[PDB]
């Protein structure tokens, strides 16, 4: 796909890890191997090849210059890179705009409706914050029932 | 009525201002006092016309400098190792080292070399030598003194022509697409087939022997007979040196596409063609609007009848006749935008496709020639907008425009301004976020780590033209498809050699660092177009202010009541997108002029590495490219690229010169000003000498213009000279 | 080959389709959209003498009105379609 | 208040110019290592007295030449240098934002986001404003002076770790 | 004159900040010659800060 | 009747011939666009029942399909073969310039009608066999658009079949489906 080879045949890729753990391996010969800056460096090592391990491991594609290039088409192969956390993201960040706008709605009604945005009333938050799980019900249903958008007519409009 | 004596209002002006804003409203004919509507068309139409013979007089003096000062002859002896001289230089200022290092090209003295590629276009087009180009510089200055004598015709009394004639749009389209688009272009077609081709070819025609030199073996038979093919027999082949009639063949209008092999340029059997293709289709389209012979079409009735039934359009296109032919800032802002999007398109169409001989090779040149286009497409796009907003203050009528698109714009101008600006910041959040990151990852020493996106969809419209590098293999790239199939015997075994290669330009091998910057291109083009349309569509009025169209177009603001009304007016949307422009324009050629950088000197793995992070960018672009132009002159010594390394610090000046107006303001420069007329006024032997204008700070709007002017001349000068030094020293 | 009757047979295919054809739909069309007009008044009534349409030219004896614009008009899309097809078989 | 918010970017000027001429003078004339016989090999060796004449060589040989180990940091423990040096450039190019620009055409660009917030019902009762005329010059000098400090920080203690 | 007295009305005033607003009406002066009798009060202030504004009874509709 | 419960629209009252309901989109809204739509759904079902005998009759008989007895005119010879006979007047500038001289005249006086029901069905000269000046009226216009848009809907099926399966044709398709058929579907152009 796209000209790129696969990351666990790549021989760029297999290059980076020998010049990436050579390089910490210099760091560590001025050392003790027992003392605590030459753990972190070995810590350092451990996480530099699970890295590596496991960026082959998920059907990565590494062009020439032996680095991971990600596939956001669609692809059936590569749907981790983009599609999958894409959505997981979208329902994240739904979540974010599902219980800001519920909550807009639940202190525009309220005696002092300006001191509840700088004093965001926490029990009043926290109930929608759990409510913002099931929110692609909730917009949807809320589009369907018209009551997600606002008619034109009571929306502030600038002169032309 | 002193100067400006266009307008009243400024004569009676006794400060400073009035001698600038008479510079600077002299062109705006439509705001003058006791003005009319002959007046402005009259004016308009020989401002045209010295426009028209500024424009020849330059022609014919870059012409006249190439064929007196320029080796246009030693460069068309060998194009690949002379480089091209502009003009001589006469500096009183040079020392001997100056005189000894900026003689080039074997002149006599110290020269300036073209970058304009103008010797590759005058060598492709059949100008050979130095008189020939002397003679085109007498025929121009000729051509510009007819334009002088017929600018100041009309606007005698005899001449003058009625604004009845200026708003007849339909006969300007008419003999504007036949003869200005048509006839130009199969006149064109003339010269590539007479002169241009032969030319190529070894053999010399000129105006003494333009009836006797056959173009064809056998010309105008084959032509009358319908047999065409005839035209496109004998092409020239691979083995073809250009100007030269050995490997050449006799056909004068071929099919062939892709690139002349030795010239890596277009071959001028295809533009002929491609010419007299442009002059069929543009002849027979002239031959559609309606003026003087019943057939035809009335553009009134057409953009009446285009109005869709369901009312998604509300009342379509009708009253936009009027509309455009009453408003000259509705018709120069349309010209303006598709001038910018063809002035891009002349941008991107001569580094991928080369249409002169020997261009190619020459980089520098084409770097210059990509910068200029694409600045000049910057600065003409932003004025149409700039144009659609004068159109909507002073030109744009509610009443007549009754709920068609143009007044259903204004009706959802929120929509499009708010969608504008989610789109800017969805790109400026992610390109900037995946920038940062691969930024972040280098830092760490961790280059796999990287957010790295192939840019599949442009390489799957690669494979669909014909490269084979990525695989896809749909269509053009496999054999199977009935376009490759429809292909492959007319023009594709041109165009697939041309795209298979690697060593040109054309679609070149795309990565994740060119997804990267195709994104901020596209952030630039985005929040640009948000700037302007907002300043287009926010141009009669807003929330914040609903009388903007009252105040003119480029009015200060309204004063620190209701919060503070800084740049409020339309000019200041324009004034803020030109640095938006200059960011777009700057981040696209920074991405072509490293693109190609890399590519010329063959290590293309430097831009697949270290363009997808703005350290490299950083590093390996401004900082490795900028090793002999910053040392272009020393304590040590001084090299040629003395020149570009002073026009690089000059742009650090303008350009910062610009932020003491863009950042300062007004009443603090006021009060200045006001101790140092006291000064003046007190101090004895200088108090005898008077001023006749008072001595005020800079205007609010002339603030604007003179900072974002010295922004934009020193945003000019630093690439200007870092593009023209970081590729003409460092060759490859 | 045959540039004599190609021609002729195409330009006279479409004047053939000009005078019985396409002729209620051309003189329809140039009276529903009309002469061409700018703010309400035409641009020979606006002052523009070179826009007046002519009728000396125009003054056809033909009994449905096909001038000799509209054989300069149909007989030229005759002549692009005759050489469309002298280019196309002639390969 | 406009003069103080001007005298910062003059501050800015004169420090700057400051603390450049003392790191190239003692760069050059001062700071170095010392080797047998009593030699003395500077880090920038008496290019003040020929280079810092000129605007070239400031530019060329101390904001290029020991600018050579800034930007090619990554991958090292002064990465964060480089970081904070390309991040610097990027609050002084946000400045400028601010700085350029005016109130006027912030507040219409945010009624036009009011009415995206009011399409979809989440506008806020505290109205959405534009930052005022002296709060936009303040913001705009905060990250002038905060950008082009970090610049120099980032650039000093680079350079100066680097070849010291 | 004037909708009503502490009724909720919508400005159909093109040039005003509360424009398609929802707005409570404090004043309408009966006195003849006024040209902007309805005082209406907002929950929003203006650029200006202020709530209060005069607009005729052909400006605003009951809602 | 397109949905039984579903509420018919306003526009679409069920006394037009084949007014069975169907508008999601709400496409003849408009309506004059509406005048124009039954004009246009008659004379394209008119054609595609001029169609599907031209293209099972042709290819039951042995000489291919509609595309490979189509595809002589991309070749310089091809001589037009017509029942298994070469036409001598077969060649490209001559059948297309008949065909926009012959239909363009009859596509000319079809729309020359001011009447929108003789437009429709025009009677007269192009019913000879008199069935319109009969008995029965109504369920033979009824006839006309369930026959017709059961011919459109296979003409999308002649069309879709050659892109999804090139080099053959509808009956072959016909007998590519009747061998194996719970194999050989449109899940292999959806699935691939
Ligand atoms: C309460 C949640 C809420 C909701 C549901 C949205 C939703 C909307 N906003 Mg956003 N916005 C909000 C908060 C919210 N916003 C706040 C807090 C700010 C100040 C930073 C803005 C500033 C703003 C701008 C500048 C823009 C939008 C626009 C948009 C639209 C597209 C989303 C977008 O551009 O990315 C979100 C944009 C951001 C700048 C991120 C802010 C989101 C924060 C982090 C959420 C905070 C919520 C929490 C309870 C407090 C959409 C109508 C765009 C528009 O005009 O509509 C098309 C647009 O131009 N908004
Ligand atoms: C065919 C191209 C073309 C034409 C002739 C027009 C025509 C005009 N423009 Mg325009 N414009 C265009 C393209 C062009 N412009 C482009 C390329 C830009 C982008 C840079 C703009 C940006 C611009 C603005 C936004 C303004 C004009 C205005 C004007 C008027 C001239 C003002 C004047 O004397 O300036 C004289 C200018 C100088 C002396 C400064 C030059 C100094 C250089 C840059 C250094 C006139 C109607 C003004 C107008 O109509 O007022 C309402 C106005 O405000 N134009
Ligand atoms: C056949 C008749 C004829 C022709 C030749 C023209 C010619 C012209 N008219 Mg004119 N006009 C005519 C009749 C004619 N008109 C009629 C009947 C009307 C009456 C309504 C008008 C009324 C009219 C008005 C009122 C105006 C014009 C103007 C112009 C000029 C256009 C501006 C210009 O020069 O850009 C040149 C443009 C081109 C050559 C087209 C190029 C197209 C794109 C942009 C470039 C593509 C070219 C190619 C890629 C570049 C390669 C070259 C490169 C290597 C250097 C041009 C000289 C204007 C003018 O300048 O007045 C002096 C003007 O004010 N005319
Ligand atoms: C406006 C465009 C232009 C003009 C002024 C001319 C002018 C001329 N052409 Mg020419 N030419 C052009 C278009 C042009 N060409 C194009 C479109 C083609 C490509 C098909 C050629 C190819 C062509 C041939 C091959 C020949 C000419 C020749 C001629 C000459 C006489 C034509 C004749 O007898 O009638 C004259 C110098 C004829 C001649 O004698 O030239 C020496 C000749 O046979 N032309
Ligand atoms: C992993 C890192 C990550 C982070 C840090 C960001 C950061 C950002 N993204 Mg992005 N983005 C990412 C992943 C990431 N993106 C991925 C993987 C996707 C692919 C699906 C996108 C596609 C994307 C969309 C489609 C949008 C965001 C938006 C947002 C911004 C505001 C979101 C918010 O507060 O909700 C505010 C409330 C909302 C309702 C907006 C959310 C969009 C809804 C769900 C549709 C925020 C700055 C917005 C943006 O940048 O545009 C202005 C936005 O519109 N991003
Ligand atoms: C590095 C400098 C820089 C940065 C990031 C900003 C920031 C931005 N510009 Mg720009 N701009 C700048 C310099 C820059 N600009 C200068 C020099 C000027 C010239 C005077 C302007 C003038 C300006 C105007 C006139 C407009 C923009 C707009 C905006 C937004 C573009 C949408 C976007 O990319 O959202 C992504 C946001 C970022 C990349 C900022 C990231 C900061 C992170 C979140 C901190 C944590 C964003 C806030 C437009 C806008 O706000 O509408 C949406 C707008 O119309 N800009
Ligand atoms: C509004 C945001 C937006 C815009 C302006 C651009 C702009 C650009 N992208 Mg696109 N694209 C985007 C978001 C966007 N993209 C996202 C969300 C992805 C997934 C990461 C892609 C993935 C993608 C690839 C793989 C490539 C581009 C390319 C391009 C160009 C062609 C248009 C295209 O394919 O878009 C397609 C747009 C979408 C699929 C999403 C539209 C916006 C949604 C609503 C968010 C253009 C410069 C090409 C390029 O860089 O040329 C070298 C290229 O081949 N894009
Ligand atoms: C599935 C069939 C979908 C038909 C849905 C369409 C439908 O719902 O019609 C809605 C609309 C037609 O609106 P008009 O007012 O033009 O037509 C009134 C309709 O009632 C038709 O009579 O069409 C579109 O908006 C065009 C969409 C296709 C856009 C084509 C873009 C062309 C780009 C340039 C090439
Ligand atoms: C405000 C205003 C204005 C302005 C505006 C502007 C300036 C705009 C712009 C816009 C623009 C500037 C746009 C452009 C566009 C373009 C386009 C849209 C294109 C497209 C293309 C196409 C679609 C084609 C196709 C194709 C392809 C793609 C490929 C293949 C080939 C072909 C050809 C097929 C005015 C003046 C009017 C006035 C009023 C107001
Ligand atoms: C029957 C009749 C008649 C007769 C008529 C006739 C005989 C006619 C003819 C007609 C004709 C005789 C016509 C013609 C026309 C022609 C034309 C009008 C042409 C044109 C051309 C063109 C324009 C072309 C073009 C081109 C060129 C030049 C080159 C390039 C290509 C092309 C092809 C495009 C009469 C009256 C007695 C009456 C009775 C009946
Ligand atoms: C951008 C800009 C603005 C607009 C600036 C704004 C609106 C400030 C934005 C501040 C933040 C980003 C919004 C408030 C954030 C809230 C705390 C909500 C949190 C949401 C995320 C940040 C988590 C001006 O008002 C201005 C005024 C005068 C001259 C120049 C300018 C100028 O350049
Ligand atoms: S004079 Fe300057 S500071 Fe005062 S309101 Fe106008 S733009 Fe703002």
């Amino acid at each position: 796909v796209a000209g790129l080879t696969p990351c666990k045949e790549s021989k760029g890729f297999a290059k980076r890890q020998k010049q990436e753990i050579k390089k910490l391996e210099g760091r560590l010969k001025l050392y003790a191997p027992d003392s605590a800056p030459a753990l972190a460096i070995n810590a350092t090592i451990e996480k530099t090849k699970r890295r590596f391990e496991f960026y082959g491991n998920q059907g990565l594609l590494c062009g020439t210059d032996g680095l991971p290039h990600l596939i956001v088409d669609g692809d059936q192969a590569h749907l981790g890179e983009f599609v999958y956390p894409g959505l997981v993201f979208l329902y994240i960040a739904g979540w974010i705009g599902w219980v800001g706008r519920a909550y807009l709605i639940d202190v525009r009604t309220s005696k002092k409706p300006t001191e509840k945005e700088i004093i965001i009333d926490v029990p009043l938050a926290l109930r929608i914050m759990s409510k913002g799980l099931t929110w692609p019900v909730a917009a949807i249903g809320e589009l369907r029932s018209g009551k997600l958008v606002e008619k034109s007519s009571n929306i502030t409009v600038s002169p032309r | 009525s002193r100067f400006p004596k266009f307008s009243r209002g400024l004569s009676q002006d006794p400060t400073t201002r009035r001698i600038w804003f008479g510079i600077a409203t002299a062109h705006d004919f439509e705001s003058h006092d006791d003005m009319t509507e002959e007046r402005l068309y009259q004016k308009i139409f020989a401002s045209h016309f010295g426009q028209l013979a500024i424009i020849f007089l330059w022609t014919s003096g870059n012409l006249f400098h190439v064929a007196w000062q320029g080796n246009f002859e030693a460069w068309g002896q060998d194009p690949l190792h002379v480089r091209p001289i502009a003009h001589a230089i006469w500096d009183p200022h040079f020392g001997q080292p100056a005189v000894e290092a900026f003689t080039r090209g074997g002149a006599s003295g110290p020269v300036n070399i073209a970058y304009s590629g103008v010797y590759q276009w005058w060598y492709t087009i059949g100008l050979r030598t130095n008189q020939d180009l002397y003679g085109g510089s007498i025929f121009l200055l000729f051509v510009s003194a007819l334009f002088l004598i017929a600018g100041w015709l009309h606007l005698q009394p005899k001449w003058k022509p009625s604004v009845s004639w200026f708003k007849n749009a339909e006969s300007r389209l008419n003999h504007h697409l036949s003869g200005l688009f048509g006839v130009s272009s199969l006149a064109w077609t003339g010269h590539l087939v007479h002169v241009a081709i032969p030319e190529s070819r070894g053999e010399h025609v000129r105006w003494n022997n333009l009836l006797t030199a056959l173009p064809h073996p056998q010309g105008l038979g084959p032509f009358f007979a319908g047999q065409w093919n005839v035209y496109a027999q004998n092409p020239d082949s691979n083995s073809h040196l250009f100007g030269t009639s050995e490997g050449a063949g006799t056909a004068i209008l071929t099919f062939l596409g892709g690139f002349h092999p030795q010239t890596q340029s277009l071959w001028l059997t295809d533009m002929a063609h491609h010419h007299l293709a442009i002059a069929v289709i543009f002849i027979i389209a002239g031959h559609m609007y309606r003026t003087n012979f019943g057939i035809g079409h009335s553009m009134k009735e057409i953009l009446e009848a285009h109005t869709p039934p369901g009312g998604r359009l509300g009342r379509g296109h009708k009253g936009l006749y009027d509309t455009i032919n009453n408003s000259l800032h509705f018709q120069l802002g349309l010209a303006l935008a598709s001038l910018g999007v063809i002035t891009s398109l002349v941008a991107q169409h001569m580094y991928s496709l080369p249409p002169y001989a020997f261009l190619a090779q020459d980089f520098t040149t084409q770097a210059a020639l990509y910068t200029h286009h694409q600045y000049i497409a910057g600065f003409i796009m932003t004025g149409a907008f700039a144009h659609g907003a004068i159109f909507f203050i002073r030109d744009y009528n509610p009443e007549q425009n009754k709920d068609n698109v143009l007044a259903r714009m204004l009706e959802h101008k929120e929509a499009i301004i708010s969608h504008l600006s989610w789109a800017s910041l969805f790109l400026g959040f992610h390109t900037l976020g995946l920038y940062v990151h691969n930024d972040v990852m280098l830092a760490f020493g961790t280059p796999e780590k990287q957010i790295l996106i192939e840019p599949v969809f442009a390489q799957w419209i690669q494979s669909a033209h014909g490269k084979a590098l990525y695989g896809f293999d749909v269509l053009l790239s496999s054999a199977d498809s009935p376009a490759f199939n429809a292909g492959q015997t007319l023009w594709l075994p041109g165009w697939l050699d041309a795209i298979n290669n690697n060593s040109n330009s054309l679609f070149l091998t795309i990565g994740p660092g060119d997804f990267l910057v195709h994104h901020a291109i596209a952030l630039g083009l985005h929040t640009t177009t948000l700037i302007l349309v907002k300043g287009a569509l926010d141009a009669r009025g807003s929330k914040l202010m609903p009388d903007k169209k009252e105040f003119g177009y480029s009015f200060p603001c309204d004063g620190p009541g209701r919060g503070g009304t800084c740049d409020i007016s339309a000019w200041d949307a324009f004034y803020l997108a030109v640095f938006w422009m200059l960011n777009t324009i700057g981040w696209v050629t920074f991405y072509w002029h490293w693109k190609h950088i890399t590519l010329w000197q063959g290590n293309v793995a430097q831009f697949n590495e270290s363009s997808t992070y703005l350290m490299g960018w950083l590093r390996d672009y401004l900082w490795l490219n900028s090793s002999q132009l910053i040392n272009g002159y020393n304590p040590f010594g001084m090299n040629s690229l003395s020149v570009w390394a002073w026009m690089f610090l000059f742009g650090h000046l303008v350009w910062a010169t610009g932020f003491m107006f863009l950042i300062s303001w007004r009443g603090y420069w006021q009060e200045l000003i006001e101790t140092l007329a006291w000064a003046h006024e007190r101090t004895p032997l200088a108090n005898l000498v008077r001023w006749k204008d008072k001595p005020v700070a800079l205007s609010i709007v002339q603030a604007r213009l003179v900072g974002l002017a010295h922004f934009s001349v020193g945003y000019i000068f630093t690439y200007a000279a870092f593009l023209i030094a970081s590729t003409s020293g460092k060759f490859g | 080959a045959n540039t004599a009757l190609t021609i002729t047979l195409s330009t006279g295919a479409l004047l053939f389709l000009g005078r019985f054809v396409f002729l209620p739909f051309q003189r329809d069309n140039v009276s529903r959209q009309g002469l061409p007009v700018q703010n309400g008044v035409t641009h020979f009534d606006a002052g523009d003498s070179r826009a007046q349409e002519v009728t000396s030219f125009l003054k056809t004896n033909d009994p449905a009105g096909f001038t000799i614009v509209d054989v300069l008009a149909w007989g030229a899309l005759g002549h692009a379609v005759g050489f469309f097809i002298l280019a196309t078989i002639n390969n | 208040w406009d003069h103080v918010f001007l005298g910062l970017f003059w501050m800015y000027n004169a420090i700057s110019v400051v603390i450049f001429h003392f790191s190239w003078k003692m760069q050059s004339d001062v700071w170095g290592s010392i080797s047998d016989q009593g030699v003395v090999t500077h880090i920038t060796g008496g290019n003040f007295a020929q280079s810092s004449i000129t605007i070239n060589g400031w530019l060329r040989d101390f904001l290029w030449a020991q600018a050579s180990q800034v930007i090619q940091s990554y991958g090292s423990s002064l990465s964060a240098y480089g970081l904070l040096f390309l991040g610097a450039h990027f609050v002084w190019a946000f400045s400028l934002m601010f700085l350029f620009s005016g109130r006027g055409y912030w507040q219409e660009l945010i009624e036009s986001i009011v009415w995206a917030h009011n399409k979809l019902k989440v506008a806020p009762a505290i109205q959405p404003r534009a930052l005022s005329i002296v709060q936009g010059r303040a913001v705009g000098v905060a990250h002038y002076l905060l950008g082009g400090i970090a610049t120099t920080w980032a650039f000093f203690l680079a350079r100066i770790i680097s070849v010291g | 004159i004037g909708p009503k007295r502490g009724s909720i009305v919508k400005v159909l005033r093109r040039e005003s900040y509360w424009f398609n607003d929802t707005g409570k009406v404090v004043a309408v002066d009966q006195a003849p010659g006024v040209r902007y009798p309805v005082v209406v009060r907002f929950d929003k202030v203006n650029y200006a800060g202020v709530s209060t504004n005069n607009y005729s009874p052909d400006e605003l509709e009951q809602s | 009747e397109w949905l039984p419960g579903n509420p018919r629209p306003s526009y679409l009252d069920g006394s037009a011939p084949g007014d069975f309901g169907f508008d999601p989109l709400g496409l003849g809204e408009v309506p004059e666009n509406l005048e124009r739509f039954k004009e246009s759904e008659l004379i394209h079902a008119r054609w595609a029942m001029l169609a599907v005998p031209g293209v099972l009759i042709p290819e039951a008989l042995g000489y291919g399909n509609w595309v490979s007895a189509q595809k002589w005119a991309a070749t310089p010879g091809g001589q037009a073969t017509y029942l298994g006979n070469p036409v001598p007047w077969g060649n490209l500038p001559v059948i297309l310039a008949i065909e926009f001289l012959a239909i363009a005249f009859a596509e000319s006086q079809r729309n020359g009608e001011p009447d929108p029901e003789k437009r429709k069905y025009p009677g007269g000269a192009f019913d000879p066999l008199g069935f319109s000046k009969g008995a029965n009226l109504e369920e033979l216009k009824l006839k006309e658009i369930k026959n017709g848009r059961l011919a459109l809907v296979a003409f999308l099926g002649f069309a879709v079949q050659a892109i999804a399966y090139p080099g053959t044709g509808p009956l072959e398709n016909l007998k590519t489906h009747l061998a194996d058929p719970w194999h050989n579907t449109i899940a292999h152009v959806i699935i691939p």
